[PDB]
């Protein structure tokens, strides 16, 4: 989405009464792409293609005329160089060895040279001329020359490496095979410029032949001859063709000095320069993919050559977006694509669209899907576990919004500093009008027609939406630009981070600072107690409860959700779950006497033994009901019996706390606890009579020894 | 192809073609009804500074839509009171994006 | 186990109110939170605890309804302010005597206008009764508007937004109202509508919205009769602007009927029109000297004379003295006609029906000629043949 200039090599050395110029005609690029080709008016010009610098001088006197195509051989080993001299060189080339390049084989046609291409397979060079066309085969070493009727000016091998097609300015597309017979001729009324062949692709594996005409048209043809019916028109007249690697992407230039992105079908993308000039010759880098490799290849890399004699170099960067309500992850896969992820299962479902997807927006089982000029809304079958998506409505109407979200028969757009409603028809309902640009907006649940909404501004004023009221309520006010808003789970509180990468927590009920905590990338709350706060640095992330000292991870990634004993961490495109432990906040509730907190803490999924530990607690600080709860969640039948005698007993009796410590201690193999707990205060007899019942008189008796019987 | 059809079918034109029929009438209607004007003398050109060309004025059977109303003179008023893009000028959308 | 439907099930079958709050709350469902509150018996805390919540989500009819149940009024007027609820608010305040609704509503107003939004400030005048008001507020755009390019159209749209939207909230005022009423609200119906047969013409005049509207269509459609040939109805719309004389200024509705009456030969309406021109309030030297010389040059070329015409008989009363057909005063007898917005005709014949969005006379057989498929004025998109018949079955009633 972002397109930035990487290096800039200017060439300056116009030559005026000569006919050498400044002009750059191609730029080869390596398969591997660690090295780049250009061409000058009596030059070669090598560079890099991570940082621009020529790593050899350039070569001059070679070809006494100019330099007309430069190719590669798909393996980085061979140069061939067409000249105006009626000549073309072929060169070896090799990185390691101490000539990187030299000339190989030349030869000479009877006319000048105006096109040339090479085979992928067999490495065999085509080069087309006035007047002629040569066939060049390595291992033979004996060229095969034909005459024509009119100058070649464009040639393509396919890449099964069995056809070959040509176009001439008079108007001719020919298609002939590795023996030069005239297996297809095509007439059109324009000349031909531009041609390539569809790469081969398991989904498609159909090679056809992209040709753009000088009428403002590109169009497809079979290898029969006959047309494919696109006949795709423009606005300006195409120069270069280009396919990138498998086939997705189609970059056009020409006329307007611009620079354009293309899908395979015809669906205007992106622009990527405009160079004040006409665009020669632009090229994209090659990608190789290992076996199973995972990585998300957002980054593309383009090289341009203008008329004026700049060679530049555009790296464009894709943006990430994507969305997550609950138990599904809908994120953009490589443009044009939606996948929705289940973090349990870890499946994947894939939606294919021909058109840029600009915003993805999911309610309960509602998704939403934002083509250029189209609104596309799925649903889902509840009832089965594996979610079925069916098309309810379409939506034809144009809009224009850098955020869109769906609610219950309503959807929304923010678009500039306006907040636009839409019926699920398409028709305007409701405008908003704020000061400053709306950065971020947060939807909160209610009922249809009646959904709320946060918004935040440029400004960093704070105000709540709602569907009917047309009338804006100021939550609150901050300084600073607000870049992401949160809300509690009982709405309580709010959390919202600056630009600045500040976070701030203020109170609902009391518009106070409360919390303010430095260099944030993203910050939630959980969703069943309404406390916990789970905020992601760059590297770590913090959990925090109230008045409590935060908890540290070393966990790589951003926080993107937070579910009951759950965290959801994204890194790059991919997320994953990680559990926590809620033992230490179990215990600092302990140490306050505040079980009920405690026990609610306790009930997100803890391990039995602190469940067990919550219970013996909860019955020595007398609290039977949440003891009883402890003991039934677990299944126990001892520690209820004797939770059921410490109730009955309660009432009456003293209930000292030492003989039921003892009691616990002893449930357990830990009998010398109890013994010492029993013998604190003052409760020798029982721990007595208590050890007799296990069959140990003996060391029962080295206890009676030292307890005494305050009878009669 | 039966987006197309349909869209064309309904097409409500929205902002761009409400009324889009603007044709020199200033001399139009001068040779309409102003001979007699010029033949006696008559000055009565100071009066029809008030008359507005009438192609603008659109004479058609239309539907007119309460929503679809308000969308349109709201968009009118916003514009000819000129707020919404001073302070979009003074947001510089451009530098931050 | 965060299985909150089934154990508000359990609850409802058990008759437990907290734990069914608790449940509808957390799966958001509000419905039978209505439930509750209408099966809560009286005055508790649990009803402070659903005001709250309700006030939280938004729907302020239902915190009111649960303030008041539970006894507090002042928390009421708190909601209905914090959430710009102001229908319900003044109903509130009124039924319920409190003073300050009013000065709030004027700070909040004045706030808005500050803030360059005197649509809005004209949408919170309409929701409280003050569409005296608002009105001022459309004058002012309107001649604001007049400033600029000003197609005459689009003050006609927004008149007519104003007269459709005021329709709209005294409808749903009125459905409200008429819904589960009694017998006091009956025989107050009655007395109304008693007083609806016998209503005053000022009364009708003060309470329809669409004046302006109205008077923009006939200054519309004047213009375009006057630029294709139709002299003779241009004169008649050009009388019914004269006639209304509110909205629009003297100048132009005087220039409109000079220029008429002129290109029509009728030089009585010329006259009238010059010697109104010629001082309307205020008006410099040059500009008065050149109104007189025009007018001295258009009558001394020759004398004012009156085209003849059809003195048709008189509908509106008993008298035999026929009244002109241009002529709309009824002189002596003070019988107005009603418009048609058709062609600008006086009503003059039994053939007059009207629709229920603007109640404008309309004429059969304008209509036939014209081939008029909606109202002229609100674009009603109702068939005439079947409203034609429905005004006759009106009038067979009266
Ligand atoms: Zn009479
Ligand atoms: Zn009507």
């Amino acid at each position: 989405m972002k397109c930035s200039e990487l290096w800039t090599e200017i060439i300056p050395k116009n030559d005026p009464n000569s006919n050498i110029t400044n002009q750059v005609w191609s730029c080869s690029f390596n398969n591997d792409g660690s090295i780049l080709l250009a061409c000058v008016g009596d030059a070669i010009l090598v560079y890099d293609s991570f940082t621009g610098n020529l790593v050899n001088k350039a070569i001059r006197g070679g070809q006494k005329e100019q330099i007309n195509c430069i190719k590669f051989s798909k393996d980085g080993k061979r140069f061939a160089t067409a000249s105006n001299d009626k000549t073309v060189w072929v060169w070896s080339f090799d990185v390691n060895k101490n000539p990187k390049l030299a000339p190989e084989v030349k030869y000479s046609h009877t006319d000048k040279v105006l096109c040339l291409a090479f085979n992928p397979l067999t490495h065999q060079i085509f080069s087309g001329g006035a007047q002629d066309y040569a066939l060049w085969t390595p291992d033979q070493q004996s060229i095969e020359k034909s005459k024509f009727k009119d100058k070649i000016i464009t040639c393509a091998w396919s890449w099964d490496g069995l056809y070959l097609g040509f176009g001439t300015m008079g108007g001719i597309i020919g298609i002939r095979n590795r023996a030069l017979e005239q297996l297809a001729e095509i007439q059109r009324s324009f000349p031909i410029w531009c041609m390539d062949w569809t790469p081969i692709t398991p989904d498609y594996q159909n090679s056809v032949l992209v040709v753009g005409v000088w009428e403002q048209s590109i169009a497809h043809y079979n290898i029969q001859g006959q047309q494919l019916g696109s006949d795709k028109k423009l606005t300006y007249d195409p120069i270069d063709i280009n396919f990138s690697t498998q086939g997705e992407f189609l970059l056009v230039s020409g006329t307007n000095n611009k620079c354009t992105l293309y899908t395979r079908e015809g669906g205007f993308l992106i622009d990527v320069a405009t160079k004040n000039d006409w665009v020669w010759n632009n090229k994209l880098k090659p990608v190789i993919k290992e076996a199973g490799s995972v990585a998300v290849q957002d980054q593309l890399h383009v090289a341009l050559t203008t008329n004026d004699g700049e060679i530049s170099m555009f790296k464009i960067q894709q943006l990430t977006v994507h969305a997550l309500e609950g138990d599904k992850y809908a994120y953009r896969d490589n443009l044009t694509d939606i996948v929705v992820q289940s973090m349990s299962s870890n499946q994947r479902i894939r939606l294919k669209c021909k058109e840029l997807v600009k915003n993805i927006s999911i309610y309960k089982d509602k998704l939403a899907a934002h083509l250029t000029e189209r609104i596309l809304i799925y649903g889902t079958s509840s009832e089965d576990s594996q979610m079925k998506y069916k098309l309810h409505k379409r939506i034809v109407k144009k809009v224009e919004a850098h955020i869109l979200e769906i609610v219950s028969n309503h959807l929304i757009a923010c678009v500039k500093n306006k907040v636009q409603l839409y019926q699920l028809s398409g028709d305007l309902e409701k405008e908003w009008v704020f000061d400053s640009r709306v950065n971020c907006i947060k939807i909160i649940g209610g009922m249809p027609n009646k959904e709320g909404a946060y918004v935040g501004l440029k400004n960093g004023q704070i105000f709540k939406i709602f569907v009917d009221n047309s009338f804006p309520i100021p939550i609150l006010n901050h300084n600073i630009s607000i870049k992401n808003i949160d809300a509690s789970q009982k709405r309580k509180r709010l959390a919202v981070v600056d630009k600045n990468s500040n976070l701030t927590v203020y109170d609902l009920s009391n518009k106070e600072q409360v919390f303010q905590e430095m260099n944030i990338v993203s910050c939630a709350f959980n969703n069943n107690f309404d406390d916990l706060l789970a905020f992601s640095s760059t590297d770590t992330t913090f959990i925090r409860c109230s008045n409590h000292p935060p908890l540290s991870q070393k966990i790589s990634g951003q926080v993107v959700g937070f579910k009951a004993n759950k965290l959801f961490v994204l890194n790059d495109n991919v997320m994953s779950t990680i559990d926590v432990s809620m033992t230490q906040t179990m215990i600092k509730y302990l140490e306050r006497k505040e079980f009920q907190s405690a026990y609610e803490i306790s009930l997100l999924g803890v391990t039995d033994q602190d469940f067990l530990y919550l219970g013996n607690e909860a019955l020595i600080a007398t609290q039977f009901a949440i003891a009883r709860k402890c003991y039934t969640r677990i299944k126990k039948l001892d520690f209820i019996y004797l939770l059921e005698k410490a109730e009955k007993d309660f009432k009456k009796n003293t209930f000292v706390e030492g003989f039921y410590q003892g009691e616990i201690y002893a449930l357990q193999t830990k009998f010398y606890e109890a013994e010492n707990a029993l013998t604190k205060s003052n409760l020798a007899s029982q721990a007595k009579e208590m050890w007799i019942i296990l069959k140990e008189f003996d060391k029962a008796m080295r206890i009676t020894d030292t307890g005494a019987s305050p009878i009669n | 192809a039966q987006e197309q059809e349909v869209s064309k079918v309904s097409a409500p034109p929205n902002q761009p073609t409400v009324q889009v029929q603007d044709i020199n009438e200033l001399q139009k209607f001068t040779k309409i009804n102003t001979l007699p004007q010029t033949e006696e003398g008559v000055d009565l050109s100071q009066l029809m500074q008030i008359l507005s060309p009438v192609e603008d004025i659109k004479e058609k059977d239309e539907a007119w839509e309460f929503l679809q109303l308000k969308t349109q003179i709201y968009e009118i008023v916003s514009n000819m009171y000129g707020g919404n893009e001073l302070i979009d000028d003074d947001d510089e959308d451009d530098e931050n994006q | 186990n965060f299985q909150w439907d089934k154990a508000a099930k359990q609850y409802a079958l058990a008759k437990y109110n907290p734990g069914l709050i608790e449940a509808y709350t957390r799966i958001q469902d509000y419905e039978g939170l209505e439930k509750l509150i209408a099966e809560i018996p009286e005055r508790n805390e649990l009803l402070q605890d659903m005001g709250d919540r309700f006030q939280q989500a938004g729907l302020c009819d239902a915190a009111v309804k649960c303030y008041e149940k539970f006894g507090d009024i002042k928390q009421a007027i708190d909601c209905c302010v914090l959430l710009n609820h102001w229908n319900l608010a003044v109903e509130l305040a009124e039924q319920y005597n409190f003073v300050q609704i009013e000065g709030l509503l004027v700070q909040y107003a004045n706030q808005l206008l500050e803030k360059r939004r005197k649509l809005e400030a004209a949408e919170l005048y309409r929701k409280a009764k003050r569409n005296t008001e608002a009105a001022k507020i459309l004058s002012q755009i309107a001649d604001d508007l007049t400033e600029r390019d000003a197609n005459p159209l689009n003050i006609k749209k927004m008149y007519v937004m104003a007269a459709l939207e005021v329709d709209l909230y005294k409808k749903r005022m009125l459905d409200a109202t008429m819904t589960g009423q009694a017998t006091s609200t009956a025989k107050t119906l009655n007395s109304l509508i008693t007083s609806t047969i016998n209503t005053s013409s000022a009364d009708k005049i003060l309470n329809n919205p669409w004046r302006g509207a109205e008077a923009w269509h006939f200054f519309i459609l004047a213009q375009r009769q006057l630029y294709n040939g139709q002299f003779k109805y241009a004169l008649k719309s050009a009388l019914r602007l004269g006639e209304y004389e509110l909205e629009i200024d003297q100048k132009k509705i005087y220039s409109l009927i000079a220029i008429a009456a002129y290109y029509n030969k009728s030089f009585r309406e010329c006259s009238r029109a010059f010697v109104k021109l010629q001082n309307l309030e205020n008006i410099t030297e040059d500009e008065k000297e050149r109104y007189e010389a025009i007018a001295v040059s258009i009558f001394t070329k020759h004398p004012p004379l009156d085209s003849p015409c059809e003195y048709t008989p008189c509908v509106g009363k008993n008298c035999s003295q026929q009244v002109s057909e241009y002529d709309i005063h009824c002189r002596a007898c003070g019988s107005n006609f009603s418009p048609c917005v058709a062609s600008g005709r006086p009503i003059f014949q039994k053939e007059f029906y009207q629709c229920k969005n603007c109640r404008h006379k309309m004429i059969e057989s304008e209509v036939s000629r014209l081939k008029l498929y909606n109202c002229a004025l609100c674009h009603s998109p109702i068939d005439f043949k079947r409203f034609t018949e429905s005004n006759n079955n009106n009038n067979n009633n009266i």
